[PDB]
């Protein structure tokens, strides 16, 4: 699933610019 | 709105053109706890002595934003601030600068990230991401009329006051630009397909960043992520998305049409501009004057634990604040 995915991918946390 | 923004207009080009400098002293604030850091420098949680009151202080390194290549984004940021003015855009209180360091002073804004509590709570429902979409939308609006391009939008970069109010504070990739501009910077889940592929790209951009904004909401997760930046830029490109069931139709067609690949279909962008936004069924709900105004009520309150309570706040390694006996970088930021 999507949000199981998305816990996956490793930028569940702050994002940097 | 024409009426009120060509007033608006007028305010910001006084203040742009004959800035502000030299409102305050370092030995008038007391440090109390660092909320934020990075390249830039950090911001950092404040009291004044005489006052009392609590101030959001970012203090710079001056030799460090020399070296990053920083003074004209440094002296940028800073001059938008002290010269935009809206109910949902943080003012800097005051601004100095002595022998090692840049400081602005803003409105502290004690509700933190709009990311710790999306995080937290999981997604928003339609209602509560719209009421922010709303206030984003109006700040854009304004914004945009100046000939300013915000492009910095992410939940991590909106903070909500006490009131339970959004506040936009951050303007060091805002941009003065009437045409089009082409640096790549942002965050890679927010950047419009345009900055992605080199293309020159206008203020439509920002109304890119709010279709994530609104998704990342309402889904809690963004419309395009992966493991690393290129995948995600990939996906982006493409265009591609899939919503969450739960998604309303409206707020499905109202992505459709921001998160539009084809800059001549963006809405925000059109010809008929923000209204095509602010006029979508799934703004029907909203009373526009009433958001401006301040008059609704916030589906979320953040319940402070005290004056300057950070509690509920991450925790930094405190540095000591330094000035040197000697200037530094004099010259470079005699516009600060």
């Amino acid at each position: 699933t999507t949000y199981a995915d998305f816990i996956a991918s490793g930028r569940t946390g702050r994002r940097n610019a | 709105v024409k009426e009120f923004l060509a007033k608006a207009k007028e305010d910001f080009l006084k203040k742009w053109e004959n800035p502000a400098q030299n409102t305050a002293h370092l030995d008038q604030f007391e440090r109390i706890k660092t909320l934020g850091t990075g390249s830039f420098g950090r911001v950092m949680l404040v009291k004044h002595m005489e006052t009392g009151n609590h101030y959001a202080m970012k203090i710079l390194d001056k030799q460090k934003v020399v070296k990053l290549k920083q003074i004209e984004h440094t002296l940028n940021e800073k001059r938008i601030l002290q010269a935009v003015n809206f109910p949902f855009l943080v003012k800097l209180e005051f601004s100095f600068k002595d022998n090692s360091n840049l400081y602005m002073v803003m409105e502290y804004v004690p509700g933190g990230e709009m990311f710790s509590h999306l995080r937290r709570i999981g997604r928003f429902s339609e209602p509560h991401a719209r009421f922010y979409a709303a206030q984003i939308v109006l700040t854009f609006e304004y914004l945009h009329s100046l000939d300013l391009i915000y492009r910095d939008l992410k939940p991590e970069n909106l903070l909500i006051d006490q009131q339970g109010y959004i506040q936009v504070t951050d303007f060091g990739f805002a941009k003065r630009v009437k045409g089009r501009t082409w640096t790549l910077c942002g965050t890679p889940e927010y950047l419009a397909p345009e900055i992605i592929l080199s293309k020159g790209y206008n203020k439509a951009v920002d109304w890119w960043a709010l279709g994530v904004l609104i998704y990342e909401m309402a889904a809690g997760y963004p419309p395009f992520f992966a493991d690393q930046p290129i995948q995600i830029y990939e996906k982006i490109v493409s265009g591609k998305v899939r919503f969450p069931s739960h998604f309303s139709s409206d707020l499905k067609d109202l992505l459709r049409n921001l998160l539009q690949v084809d800059l001549t279909k963006r809405f925000g962008n059109l010809k008929n501009g923000v209204n095509d936004i602010k006029n979508h069924k799934w703004f029907a709900t909203t009373d526009w004057i009433a958001i401006y105004q301040r008059k609704v009520e916030a589906p979320f309150i953040p319940k402070f634990k005290g004056p300057g309570d950070t509690s509920n706040f991450d925790d930094y390694e405190e540095e000591e604040i330094r000035v040197s006996i000697n200037e530094k970088c004099g010259k470079e930021f005699s516009e600060f």
